RNA sequence: AUUGUUACAAUACACAUUUUUUGGGGACGGGAAGAGGAGACGUCGCGACCCUCGCAGAGUCGUUCUUGACUUGGUCGCUUGAUGUUUCUUCUUCCCGUUC
């Protein structure tokens, strides 16, 4: 997976990032906007579930995620 | 002018010479690398330092172990520094310990 | 020329195939009309980058070669090739959407690598070849490759399965 | 005044971290901020002992970070 | 501006964190608990306003087994920087 | 100010889905927005993880418990950013 | 003339030019103070209060 | 560039259909269009390509090709696509 | 008439009984002091894990977020 | 209309009965009467009694409950 | 700071959905910025009354569907 | 032959409810057969006797060779398709892959 030495969130805007929830539901989407609480606007959120073995998949919304339940973002692949 | 018994609780258990030797070992180790020495001292946090002691109050075996560790540290550091091949004997290392 | 690592490196891995997944690689200057006469060597240069959609169409590939993990080449397009036989143990679970149109698969026994598909190949399609014209070919495919859902654009029905 | 100041002063140290999940992650801090927003350069990972399932680039929120393991053992916060 | 924040510095030595401060001053062990059934032992070094401490001689004790049979695991760490949210209770042993 | 908040404000009178902490998936119109993400709905369907689905007339959601609020593909580039 | 906090330097001439420079930031443009040209500037002082620049 | 298909199997699903189309059109050239814009089904699909030559080739070759039972009626688009 | 802060103040230099939500252990001891954030400082602490005592702690401190109530 | 700030004042004035609800434990619910006034949600509750409600008499003095822990209050 | 639009839901019954499975219900009397909803009714759930008035906290208050639209 | 003014962000404050400080030969896999996993609620798919019949996020207008403003796959099988809540209670035989 391609990923350069990014400094901050401003430099890595408009990139396909995987987001991790508090409960442990993996996500994936292009990071549009930024904020104080890290409410990153997802371009197209493909949510995934894992029962408490194997990961599921979904495609409901292109949501603006909340900052409270977010654990850590990780870059998947660059666009264009 | 402040007074401190540097042999915090050793004179009753071990002899004076032995205590002195121990002190030398500790001090030298500290000089070599202080942080490491500190770590060695406080491996087990249950073995606490008393309100009027400079050192942690170990049992005899524990003390011995600590001493050994210190010695090892001293040796290792020396090796790192002067790129010596190997220590020939224990009596050769005595010089290293005491004099420096 | 031959499929080397340098060529792979050169290849345009910018425009992602937006239908599924990311990184639609096209090896060499262009995988479409690359002219890889030998088997797909130096697959390790990609290193499972990405469905992946490694569109290696319009080539002269003799046999289908894979070398990656379980999620590395789902939507592989090997159209207009000279694919004689495609036996392999590397791409077991990944390659589901196999676009093997205009191939050189002559006999039904040539598809025996894909056949016995319960463990040999988790999924595989295959269509538009010389073996499609043979008598009772579809039925044979159904019998052997049960994992083949879409057989040359038309689905493998229950009735068909029963027949085979 | 604050303990975060000390954190801010440090940089490029291979520091582990006991997160809410429990998996370790020893990598470079890079650009540490006021709200503990760390950015990992390269570290290990064990998805929900700890198994081998590491990822290269990463960015962590300060709310999740329950601890910051040592890389350079030194006490100097004030300046 | 200055006097508002500067007055809060002495509040640590007066209130609930006074003990902690004392401990920090005169290096001694302290049993630090956690949220998920954990028990840590360490001697303090630095301190902060919101309990964001840093200690040495970190002896951890936590369970990773079923309810039938316990298993007290151990690991010697040092120079950590634990967050104040996870810190439940602390106490200076004699 | 916050960009996300602004975006939310802009999307007033559009089909916006939701997802709570417990996992109660919603799908309906957007009544209003604010600095704190206090969403209100109209003709709001309820397709929760528990199974027993429903069709609610109205519903007001708390912003703290919300995991992620959905939004359409129209307001992507303009006219929020520049 | 130099301000008491030692950061503001007023440079001037009789004909009305009065420019205040900030010695703390090189990248900061001087501030031009309006004095009609016919009134000859004899002297500029910074008052003790720290915020009156008196132009005699 | 764009090629407007017609007379195809409506019974097949949308995403699947799209995938199939992609698979088909990869031999001629690089298919730009990822998903269908109309969302009506039953033949109406615009296969957007990078090159015009590729599109032309596709039109030539896949005119009345068997795709999910029925023969697909290939034809050039009237207006240019939004992406192109 | 009697406020909460005032009550707390009054309770200093006297017996106190705090109980937490996560892992319910009744901490019993003499209250020392308290700040604006409602942090606790106990003396002669006895961690009564649902009645039964784990061990006599002595001097101790307690965070604000964990505790539920305060009583005699 | 009746605001939350004035509500406290009213409560103080009256000294009426109450039934406090907990966050973690659903069954165990407090019962007493509020007294103290403050800016935050925390307030003094005289004559506390933790009763085990259905989906019964816990011993406790004048309970000074936390601000975050309180789930309900009646007056 | 920014007050939530509770004036539209004033003088109307609302079936609440509190945290940890608790389907309470009651008419809204007063509101505020911190979301401490001053309601004038309470009934747990099958159904059974338990005190008339009830002023709930701001934290434990996720869902609140209005009965009368 | 740069100086001035205005506006908006970053840096400098940040433990109480909408947010960063508290609600935790032997093993393994798949498919088939015989003997002693099943029922609900939804959510997306393989067939079709069905529906439906076509070129355009959509429509309208100003001005100029391409831009500004105003409006608002459905049904039935599955003849053993996939998948999350929620209650209750395995052995034998053959075939195909991996490992020693």
């Amino acid at each position: 997976i391609q990923v350069a030495h990014s400094s901050r969130l401003a430099n890595l805007i408009d990139y396909k990032l995987r987001v991790l929830t508090q409960d442990g539901r993996v996500y994936i989407g292009q990071l549009m906007a930024f904020d104080k609480h890290m409410n990153l606007v997802l371009n197209e959120c493909i949510e995934e579930r894992v029962p408490k073995i194997k990961v599921e998949k979904r495609v409901l919304g292109l949501t603006i995620l909340r900052g409270e339940q977010i654990l850590s973002t990780v870059v998947e692949d660059k666009p264009l | 002018m402040v007074l401190f018994n540097i042999y915090d609780d050793w004179l009753d258990r071990i002899s004076s010479y032995t205590a002195f030797s121990r002190l030398t070992l500790l001090l030298r180790a500290l000089k070599t690398n202080e942080e490491s020495a500190k770590m060695i001292l406080l491996s087990d946090p249950t073995i606490t330092i008393k309100s009027y002691h400079l050192w942690p109050s170990f049992t005899d075996e524990q003390w011995i172990t600590i001493e050994s560790q210190m010695r090892d540290l001293i040796l290792t550091e020396y090796g790192r520094k002067y790129n010596v091949n190997i220590s020939a004997l224990t009596q050769t290392e005595i010089k290293d310990i005491i004099l420096g | 020329m031959k499929f080397t690592p340098s060529i792979v490196i050169d290849a345009p891995q910018y425009y992602v195939d937006h239908f599924n997944g990311k990184y639609n690689v096209d090896k060499c200057v262009i995988l479409r009309d690359l002219q890889l006469e030998t088997d797909s060597e130096s697959m390790p240069s990609s290193l499972k980058h990405l469905t992946h959609i490694l569109d290696l169409t319009n080539n002269d590939l003799i046999m289908i070669p894979d070398l990656s993990r379980r999620d590395d080449i789902h939507t592989l397009l090997l159209g207009r090739n000279n694919i004689v036989e495609v036996d392999g143990r590397l791409l077991p679970m990944n390659v589901q959407n196999l676009t093997l149109s205009n191939n050189s698969i002559r006999r039904f026994e040539d598809l025996q690598r894909l056949r016995r598909a319960p463990r040999t190949l988790k999924n595989l399609t295959l269509i538009g070849n010389q073996v499609c014209h043979l008598a009772n070919y579809r039925e044979h495919v159904l019998r052997l490759v049960p994992h083949l859902e879409t057989l040359d654009f038309q689905n493998v029905t229950a009735e068909e399965r029963k027949s085979a | 005044m604050k303990l975060v100041n000390f954190l801010k002063k440090l940089r490029n140290e291979q520091v582990t971290i006991e997160l809410k999940n429990g998996t370790t992650v020893w990598g470079t801090l890079q650009s540490v901020s006021p709200q503990m927003n760390a950015i990992l350069t390269d570290v290990k990972l064990t998805l929900p002992s700890d198994n081998i399932a590491s990822l290269q680039y990463i960015n962590i929120r300060g709310n999740t970070i329950r601890q910051i393991i040592l890389p350079d053992s030194l006490n100097l916060d004030s300046l | 501006r200055a006097e508002l924040e500067e007055l809060e510095e002495f509040e640590f030595k007066h209130g609930p964190m006074s003990l902690i401060n004392d401990a920090m001053v005169t290096r001694t062990p302290v049993i630090i608990s956690l949220r998920n059934n954990h028990k840590i032992i360490a001697r303090v070094k630095a301190f902060d306003r919101h309990c964001n401490m840093v200690l040495e001689n970190v002896k951890e004790l936590w369970t990773e087994k079923k309810g039938k049979n316990v298993i007290n695991r151990e690991r010697f760490i040092s120079k950590l920087f634990l967050r104040g949210d996870s810190v439940i209770v602390v106490l200076k042993t004699p | 100010n916050g960009i996300p908040v602004k975006l939310l404000n802009e999307a007033q009178g559009h089909i916006v889905s939701l997802e709570l902490t417990t996992g109660a998936t919603y799908r309906g119109k957007l009544v209003e927005s604010e600095d704190s993400m206090n969403v209100q709905l109209r003709d709001v369907i309820a397709t929760e993880p528990q199974g027993a689905v429903t069709h609610m007339d109205q519903i007001f959601v708390r912003g703290s418990q919300i995991k992620f609020i959905v939004v359409p593909d129209l307001l992507k580039n303009a006219p929020l950013f520049k | 003339v130099l301000h008491k906090d030692s950061l503001l330097l007023a440079l001037y001439s009789p004909d009305g030019i009065l420019d205040v420079y900030n010695l703390s930031s090189p990248d900061q443009a001087s501030s031009r103070f309006p004095v009609d040209e016919e009134a000859k500037i004899k002297e500029v002082k910074f008052a003790d209060n720290g915020y009156w620049m008196v132009v005699e | 560039n764009t090629l407007y298909v017609s007379q195809l199997n409506e019974k097949i699903n949308m995403q699947r259909l799209r995938v199939n189309l992609f698979l088909l059109f990869a031999t001629f050239g690089e298919v730009l269009k990822v998903s269908m814009n109309f969302k009506k089904q039953r033949g109406q699909a615009f296969i957007t390509m990078r090159t015009i030559d590729q599109a032309s080739l596709a039109q030539i070759s896949l005119n009345g090709e068997r795709f999910f039972g029925k023969p697909l009626k290939v034809e050039f688009s009237k207006s240019e696509t939004k992406t192109l | 008439p009697v406020n909460p802060k005032p009550f707390l103040k009054g309770l200093v230099n006297h017996r106190v009984g705090v109980k937490l939500k996560f892992n319910s252990t009744e901490y019993r001891g003499t209250l020392v002091s308290t700040d604006n954030y409602f942090n606790l400082q106990l003396n002669e602490a006895e961690e009564f894990v649902a009645g039964v005592s784990h061990g006599t702690l002595g001097e101790i401190f307690i965070r604000c977020n964990n505790v539920l109530y305060i009583r005699e | 209309m009746v605001p939350p700030i004035n509500c406290i004042f009213n409560f103080l004035q009256q000294q009426t009965p109450v039934t406090i609800w907990l966050f973690e434990q659903i069954g165990i619910r407090i019962k007493g009467k509020i007294v103290g006034f403050d800016e935050f949600m925390n307030v003094v509750i005289d004559e506390a009694v933790e009763i085990p409600v259905n989906s019964k008499g816990t011993p406790l003095g004048k309970i000074l409950l936390k601000g975050d822990n309180i789930t309900l209050i009646t007056s | 700071v920014s007050t939530p639009e509770l004036k539209k839901y004033m003088d109307k019954k609302i079936l609440l959905n509190i945290n940890g499975s608790r389907k309470v219900a009651g008419i809204l009397r007063g509101y505020d910025i911190f979301l401490n909803v001053v309601l004038d009714d309470a009934m747990e759930i099958n159904n059974h009354q338990l005190g008339l008035q009830t002023v709930i906290r701001g934290n434990s208050i996720i869902s609140l569907e209005a009965l009368d639209a």
